[PDB]
């Protein structure tokens, strides 16, 4: 892989978008498989 | 619907007259190009294109007004 | 000067004969804009898929494994979509294709030939001249099978008959 | 020859290096950030090509390839609409029952209860109702199956790939020279005759050969699955001649000028199709064919390699008179040298055309079953109105940019531009006076009516039951246009639109189009429109004419197009640039377009749209309240804003609840904008100083020093969030209201 | 140099230098002076070869038909799907001819109408130029001859040799 393309991929907007999409996908899949978690079950 | 006519010798005469009138007019008024010296193919094409434009308009108008 | 295959076309400037099977055939000028290493890797991958596909149409209709039902190969795609074998084949092809991505990156760096996967376990190419000869044979069979697989699939779509029955009558 | 193709080969290497160097295009930005302001600057000047280099050739090449990129994005968007229509829509069920199936081409996934947005749209389908009007476009084009929509999506994707490849090729591999770009005559000839002319001709071909027979079969009641495929209409002339018998005569009547033989599929009917409520497709086919002929004729006007043709420089320089000095001399050089002047003209023209599109598309519905699709009508009118207003203000902005940057007084001695600059004070003063006059004698009528109705004096109001302001000129024009069929357009069967007068065209017990009467309230709101447009012109024109200098700042051109101020001196020079005039004119454009779309929504709901019942009476949506309520501000507040917002605020728990959420969020973003608009930079910089102390105490102060947004960026951010909030609020309110009641 | 019509003389263009085969000094509209030489030569040779095949086709099909059953033949073979199957290889050959004509206008060494095709070897050496003349003359005659046989068919619904013997 070209080092310049990797350096572009390491820029703040690209990494910001990828990390926030990754985080959003975690929240979405957690709420898909474990919905309606108003509380911590104890 | 305005009346148009089928093709006849009158339609051909009007079209030929309009083409020749536009050829002479293009000889006289075109600024950038014995009287037919310098007469080239683009000028002939332009004059005959205007000749069909003027002939079509004249034929449709004369068919509209009854002259046919 | 001119193309060796098409005598009235000029030779494409990037087709200088470094790649085996070069007859100067590129009238659309794909090699004038695109990298020829990528194009040759694509040509060999498409062709090897098509060679395996044509051999699969011959054998897979001559013989069928006992643990599978019998059907036509075009209907076998639609059956194995739902059965789950097609997902397995797509997954394993994708898994190999990740290292194919790495191999293509190695080709773009000039450290690997555009078709060389270093896969010769039976040692069939001993010396150089054998390797050029088998390269020309592989490229020709790749292009030929690329035409032939489309022939097989489209002719099955029109006649609803397999190749070997289509040979027997009309 | 003089017009030729000149190209440089491989001018810019295709590489990823500058992708890793943000700010490479600007020598100021290429040094790298030291403050956060740099980051904003990097996104703010990036497509401002003339400020990165002085070479017009490189600027033109960048512009050409960026235009290719925009075309690629538009083609991808179109392919997406076709695909989402093909796979995620109820389009076939809508084709079977257009009057009872709500169009829907968006389906949501079930995640957090948002599956409630998949409303019951009819046709056995659940989804988000769409108002872009694509279903009616596809019905007009003769698309009867989703397979054709899949093929259309593939064509759009292929054209997107072709455009993005063309952008890469025509920038990075074969870039045209400056002499290629500077052919205005050849570009106008090709774009008039080839782009518009051949485009109209080929679309007339599609309409005559495909759209007319399929739509004739659809309006006769044939099911879409039993309609023949379009290629069968192409090859079977007998099948075509069953519907239009003139096709039995072939192409002989065209070439022999016996054109009246084609009168069955090339018509001048006017009015609307009673079955569909749209324009007759035969009328549209003659329309696009006549436009094709006119455009191809217009595309042979301008001089090119051969000697025939007009020279635009000669045309401009010949038109000069005693009031105007050197006249139109020097404008050809401006328009062939400055890209900003061309962008100004073309943005102004495209905005005006979009506004014309909105008016002419509500009034003469061109697609089948689009007139009774009230959400689609309201959506497309409002949308193209907003696009038009934005583009017109952008034309003013880029005019100001030309005036600051590309204007040369040496090449502009005593021509029209120079004389306009030399009587800018007279222009702006007379415009200021007419704006104040329009504001007083239009809005003070509403204020006067508010006071009179509040004081219990109904006989002292401006109303139809009181002192009357009759719109006699517009009523007279309506009478002329109603009397036109058979009198001034003797070969038209019906009026150009029923909005001028005539019968009530109704489709499926819903009014497609009916007469739109004009009274005192219409007088007041049209003069309100005139007031708002003249004030927007005042702001933008004052900014353009005073962009270079004024009595206040004699060297304003040295400061640039976009600067915050020239300091607190001279009393205060805040917002003195042409950019700040664009910033204020965007607010006034927002005000103007908001009043225009409110007038449209209320007038259509009150006097046009409704249900037809027995004895032919039309029950309108708000029951004709416009005549007595739109004369006061209280009537607009109560009977339009308060009354019609009931649907968006009671949308919770239904499929329209997304509109309620967007309504609240847009109120939020609009209010959030006032923090940027009302405040100033120094407060935020000192607060950031305290926050920097807090981060410094924990040794977590960033290397890129945080700064408050620049004064211009504060204005721009406040304006952007203001426009987004207000337009989104109207968007949610309109869409929820018209989906519920229409 | 052949002067076709003596009052108008021989046009002064890139053509009518004498190197072009088949020149009779005939171009009264001087279309050669406004369109490229090689494009017009390629168009003339392609029209002539297609018309030669067409006239030979009219004569031969009226003499005899391949086992298994004019303008009606175009319609009936479109209904049979034969014409599409003959359009496809002609379309491929013409896309490569698009390539060749673009290169020739770009200034490659290919002469107009030359496809490098001489399997018998009848052209190689001194014959071809005369043969080129023969080709172009036959080509022009073909464009006349076929133009009879179709319009005559339009009058009679009958083939030209079959009209001639009847
Ligand atoms: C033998 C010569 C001849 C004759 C007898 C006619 C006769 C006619 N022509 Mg015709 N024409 C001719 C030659 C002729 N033409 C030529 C040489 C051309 C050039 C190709 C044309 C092109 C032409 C066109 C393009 C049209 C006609 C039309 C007509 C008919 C006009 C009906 C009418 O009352 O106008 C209508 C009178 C009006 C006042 C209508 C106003 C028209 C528009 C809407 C107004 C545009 C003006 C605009 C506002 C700009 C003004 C502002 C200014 C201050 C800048 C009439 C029968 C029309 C037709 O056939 O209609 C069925 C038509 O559309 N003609
Ligand atoms: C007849 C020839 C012709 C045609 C059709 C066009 C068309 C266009 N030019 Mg243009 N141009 C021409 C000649 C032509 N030009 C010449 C001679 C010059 C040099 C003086 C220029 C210089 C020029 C510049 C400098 C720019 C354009 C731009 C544009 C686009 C305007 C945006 C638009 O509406 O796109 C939507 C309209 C469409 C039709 C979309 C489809 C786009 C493809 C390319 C159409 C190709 C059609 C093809 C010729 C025939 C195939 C159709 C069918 C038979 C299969 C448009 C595609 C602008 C642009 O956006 O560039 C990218 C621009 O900046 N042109
Ligand atoms: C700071 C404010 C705040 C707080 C404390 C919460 C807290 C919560 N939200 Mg909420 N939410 C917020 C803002 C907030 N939200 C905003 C601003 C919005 C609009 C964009 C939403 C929209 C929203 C929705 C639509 C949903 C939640 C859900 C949840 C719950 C998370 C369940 C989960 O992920 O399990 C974690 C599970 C693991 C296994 C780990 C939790 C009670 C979800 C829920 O369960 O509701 C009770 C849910 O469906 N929220
Ligand atoms: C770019 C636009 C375009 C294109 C590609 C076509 C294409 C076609 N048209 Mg069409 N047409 C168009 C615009 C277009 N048209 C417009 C604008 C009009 C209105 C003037 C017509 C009016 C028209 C008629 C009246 C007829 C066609 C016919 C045809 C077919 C040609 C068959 C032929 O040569 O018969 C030539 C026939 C002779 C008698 C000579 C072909 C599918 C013919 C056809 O086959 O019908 C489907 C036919 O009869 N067209
Ligand atoms: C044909 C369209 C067109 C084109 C090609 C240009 C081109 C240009 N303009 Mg112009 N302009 C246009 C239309 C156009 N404009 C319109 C319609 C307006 C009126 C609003 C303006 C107003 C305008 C001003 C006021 C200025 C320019 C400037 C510029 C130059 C640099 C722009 C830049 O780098 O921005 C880079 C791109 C961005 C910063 C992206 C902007 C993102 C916007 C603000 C937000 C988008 C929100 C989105 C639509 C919805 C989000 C909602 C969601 C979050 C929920 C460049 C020459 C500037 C300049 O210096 O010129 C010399 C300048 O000062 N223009
Ligand atoms: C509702 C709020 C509001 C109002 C009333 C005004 C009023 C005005 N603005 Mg303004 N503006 C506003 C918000 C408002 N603005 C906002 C939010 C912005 C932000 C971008 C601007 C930006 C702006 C610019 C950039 C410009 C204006 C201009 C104008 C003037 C237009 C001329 C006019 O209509 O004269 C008629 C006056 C009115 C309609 C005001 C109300 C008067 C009514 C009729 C009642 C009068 C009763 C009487 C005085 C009572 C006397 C009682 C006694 C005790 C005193 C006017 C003074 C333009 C200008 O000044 O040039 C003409 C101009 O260029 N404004
Ligand atoms: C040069 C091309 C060519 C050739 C060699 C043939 C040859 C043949 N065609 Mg044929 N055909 C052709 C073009 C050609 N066709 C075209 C263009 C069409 C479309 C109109 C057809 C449509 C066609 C049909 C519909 C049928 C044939 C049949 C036949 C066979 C007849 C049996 C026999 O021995 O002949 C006869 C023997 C003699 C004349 C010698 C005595 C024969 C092999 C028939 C066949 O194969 O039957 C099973 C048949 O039914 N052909
Ligand atoms: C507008 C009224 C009008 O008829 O103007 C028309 C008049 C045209 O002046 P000329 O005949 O000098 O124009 C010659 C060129 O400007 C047109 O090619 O313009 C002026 O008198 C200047 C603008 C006065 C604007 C006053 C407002
Ligand atoms: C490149 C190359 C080669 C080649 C080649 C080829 C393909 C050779 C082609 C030879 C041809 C096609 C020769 C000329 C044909 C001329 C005709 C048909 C013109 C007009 C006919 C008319 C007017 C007629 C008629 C009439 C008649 C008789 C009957 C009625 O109908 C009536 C009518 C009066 C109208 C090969 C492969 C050999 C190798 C070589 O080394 C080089
Ligand atoms: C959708 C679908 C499927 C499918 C499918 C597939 C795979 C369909 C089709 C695939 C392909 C590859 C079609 C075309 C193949 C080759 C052609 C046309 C070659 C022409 C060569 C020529 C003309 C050579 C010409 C020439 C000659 C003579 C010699 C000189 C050179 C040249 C001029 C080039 C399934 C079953 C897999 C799955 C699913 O259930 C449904
Ligand atoms: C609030 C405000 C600020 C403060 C705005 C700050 C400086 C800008 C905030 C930008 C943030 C950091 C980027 C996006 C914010 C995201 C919501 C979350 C932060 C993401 C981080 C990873 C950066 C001004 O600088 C200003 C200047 C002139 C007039 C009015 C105002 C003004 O009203
Ligand atoms: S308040 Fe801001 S914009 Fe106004 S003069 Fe001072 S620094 Fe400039």
């Amino acid at each position: 892989m070209d080092s310049n393309f990797l350096k572009y991929l390491s820029t703040a907007p690209v990494l910001f978008t990828v990390w926030l999409s990754f985080t959003a996908s975690f929240i979405i899949e957690a709420n898909r498989f474990f919905p309606d978690m108003l509380y911590f079950p104890m | 619907v305005p009346q148009t006519v089928a093709w006849s010798a009158k339609t051909g005469a009007v079209m030929v007259l309009s083409n020749i009138l536009c050829i002479v007019a293009g000889r006289y008024v075109i600024q950038v190009k014995g009287s037919f010296a310098g007469f080239g193919l683009p000028e002939l094409l332009a004059s005959t294109s205007l000749g069909h434009i003027v002939g079509s308009g004249a034929i449709l108008g004369l068919s509209y007004v009854g002259v046919l | 000067d001119f193309s060796a295959a098409v005598p009235f076309l000029k030779r494409p400037t990037n087709l200088d004969g470094q790649y085996i099977g070069d007859v100067g055939f590129d009238p659309l000028g794909f090699s004038d804009v695109f990298d020829l290493r990528v194009l040759r890797e694509a040509e060999l991958k498409h062709g090897r898929f098509a060679m395996l596909a044509t051999l699969g149409f011959i054998v897979q209709e001559l013989y069928t494994f006992p643990f599978f039902p019998k059907m036509a190969p075009v209907d076998a795609h639609d059956y194995f979509v739902k059965q789950g074998g097609g997902s397995q084949i797509i997954f394993w092809i994708s898994f190999v294709e990740l290292f194919g991505v790495v191999a293509l990156f190695e080709t773009l760096q000039g450290k690997r030939e555009p078709g060389d996967f270093a896969f010769d376990p039976l040692g069939l190419a001993k010396d150089e001249a054998t390797l050029e000869r088998y390269r020309l044979a592989e490229v020709k069979h790749a292009r030929l099978a690329m035409i032939a697989i489309g022939g097989f699939i489209h002719q099955y779509w029109v006649t609803k008959q397999t190749v070997l029955e289509q040979l027997g009558n009309f | 020859k003089k017009v030729s193709i000149t190209v440089d080969r491989d001018p810019v290497a295709t590489s990823f290096e500058k992708w890793a160097q943000p700010g490479h295009f600007s020598r100021t930005l290429a040094k790298g950030p030291k403050t956060t302001t740099w980051i904003w600057n990097l996104h703010a000047d990036v497509h401002d090509f003339d400020s990165h280099t002085n070479s017009l050739e490189d600027i033109s090449r960048k512009i050409f390839s960026a235009h290719f990129g925009q075309l690629s994005i538009i083609f991808l968007w179109l392919s997406g609409m076709y695909f989402h229509g093909a796979r995620f829509s109820n389009y076939s069920a809508w084709l079977s029952n257009p009057t009872a199936v709500k169009p829907s081409a968006q389906v949501v996934w079930p995640i957090v209860g948002q599956e409630i947005l998949n409303g019951d749209v009819g046709g056995g389908f659940q989804g988000v109702q769409v108002t872009s009007g694509f279903f009616q476009i596809w019905r007009a084009s003769g698309i009867t199956s989703e397979v054709e929509l899949y093929w259309c999506a593939l064509a759009g994707l292929l054209m997107s790939g072709l455009m993005i490849f063309a952008g890469w090729f025509h920038y990075h591999k074969a870039a045209p020279k400056l002499e290629w770009f500077q052919n205005a005559e050849s570009m106008l000839n090709h774009h008039l005759s080839g782009l518009l002319g051949l485009g109209c001709l080929s679309w007339a071909g599609h309409q005559i050969h495909i759209s007319l027979p399929v739509n004739k079969l659809l309006d006769a009641g044939v099911a879409p699955q039993e309609i023949p495929l379009p290629h069968e209409f192409l090859v079977n002339r007998d099948l075509m001649a069953q519907l239009y018998p003139s096709f039995s005569k072939g192409l002989v009547p065209f070439f022999t000028l016996n054109w009246s033989e084609y009168s069955d599929f090339l018509t001048f009917k006017g009015g609307l199709n009673p079955v569909t409520g749209g324009l007759w497709l035969s009328d549209t086919a003659h329309h696009h064919l006549a436009l094709a002929v006119l455009f191809i004729v217009a595309g042979h006007m301008y001089r090119t390699n051969w000697g025939i043709g007009h020279s635009m420089k000669e045309i401009l320089e010949a038109h000069k008179g005693p009031f105007t000095g050197e006249g139109h001399k020097g404008l050809y050089e401006i328009l062939t040298t400055s890209w900003h002047a061309q962008l100004a003209i073309n943005l102004a023209m495209m905005g005006s055309v979009s506004i014309i599109v909105a008016h002419h598309m509500y009034a003469m519905p061109p697609y089948p079953y689009i007139a009774t699709d009230y959400p689609t009508q309201l959506s497309i009118f409002t949308h193209h109105m907003w696009i038009g207003g934005f583009c017109v203000v952008g034309g003013a902005a880029h005019a100001g940019i030309f005036m600051v940057r590309d204007y040369n007084p040496a090449q502009n001695y005593n021509n029209l531009l120079d004389r306009v600059i030399r009587h800018r004070d007279a222009i702006i003063s007379h415009l200021n006076w007419i704006c104040i006059f329009l504001g007083f004698h239009s809005f003070g009528l509403y204020i006067h009516n508010d006071t009179m109705r509040a004081l219990g004096r109904t006989q002292d109001m401006f109303s139809d039951t009181a002192i009357q302001l009759k719109p006699v000129f517009a009523q007279w024009v309506q009478s002329i246009h109603t009397l036109a069929p058979g009198n001034t357009t003797p070969n038209a069967l019906a009026t150009a639109s029923y909005a001028f007068g005539g019968d009530v065209v109704a489709v499926g017990n819903k009014v497609a189009m009916m007469p739109i009467s004009l009274g005192t309230a219409d007088f007041m709101v049209h003069h309100i429109h005139a007031f708002t447009i003249h004030v927007t012109v005042l702001i933008l024109l004052k900014g353009v004419l005073f962009s270079r200098n004024s009595r206040l700042i004699p060297d304003k051109a040295n400061l640039g197009f976009r600067f915050p101020c020239d300091g607190p001196g001279r009393g205060g020079t805040c917002q003195s640039s042409a950019w700040d005039s664009v910033f204020l004119g965007l607010f006034w454009m927002y005000n103007c377009i908001s009043v225009v779309i409110f007038h449209f929504s209320w007038k259509m709901q009150s006097d046009v749209w409704g249900t037809v019942q027995a004895d032919g009476t039309v029950t309108h949506i708000t029951g004709g309240n416009f005549a007595q309520s739109a004369i006061t501000i209280n009537g607009w507040l109560r009977d339009f804003l308060w009354a019609q917002a009931s649907q968006v605020i009671q949308s919770y728990g239904s499929a329209l609840s997304a509109y309620g959420l967007i309504f609240l969020g847009a109120h939020f973003i609009w209010a959030f904008s006032l923090m940027f608009l009302f405040s100033g930079r120094g407060y935020w910089q000192e607060l950031i100083e305290s926050i920097v102390w807090a981060h410094n105490k924990l040794n977590v102060a960033p290397a890129i020093q945080p700064r408050a947004l620049s004064i211009t960026q504060g204005r721009a951010v406040g304006l952007a969030h203001y426009l987004l909030g207000g337009i989104g609020t109207t968007w949610a309110f309109f869409l929820a209201r018209i989906i519920s009641v229409g | 140099m052949p002067v076709a019509i003596p009052p108008l003389g021989r046009p002064e263009t890139d053509m009518f230098d004498g190197s072009v085969p088949g020149d009779a000094g005939f171009d009264p509209l001087v279309i050669s002076g406004w369109l490229d030489s090689r494009w017009l030569r390629e168009a003339e040779v392609k029209h002539g070869r297609v018309a030669m095949l067409a006239a030979a086709g009219c004569i031969a099909q009226d003499l005899f038909t391949f086992p298994g059953v004019m303008s009606a033949l175009h319609d009936a073979a479109v209904k049979a799907g034969s014409m599409q199957q003959m359009l496809w290889p002609i379309a491929i050959l013409e896309t490569i001819s698009i390539a060749a004509t673009i290169q020739m206008l770009q200034g490659s060494g290919r002469a107009p109408g030359d496809f490098g095709f001489d399997p018998l070897g009848l052209g190689k050496g001194a014959k071809a130029e005369r043969m080129a003349l023969c080709e172009i003359k036959n080509g022009r005659l073909a464009m006349i001859g076929f133009s009879g046989m179709m319009h005559h068919y339009f009058i009679t619904g009958k083939g030209p040799i079959e009209l001639l013997t009847s």
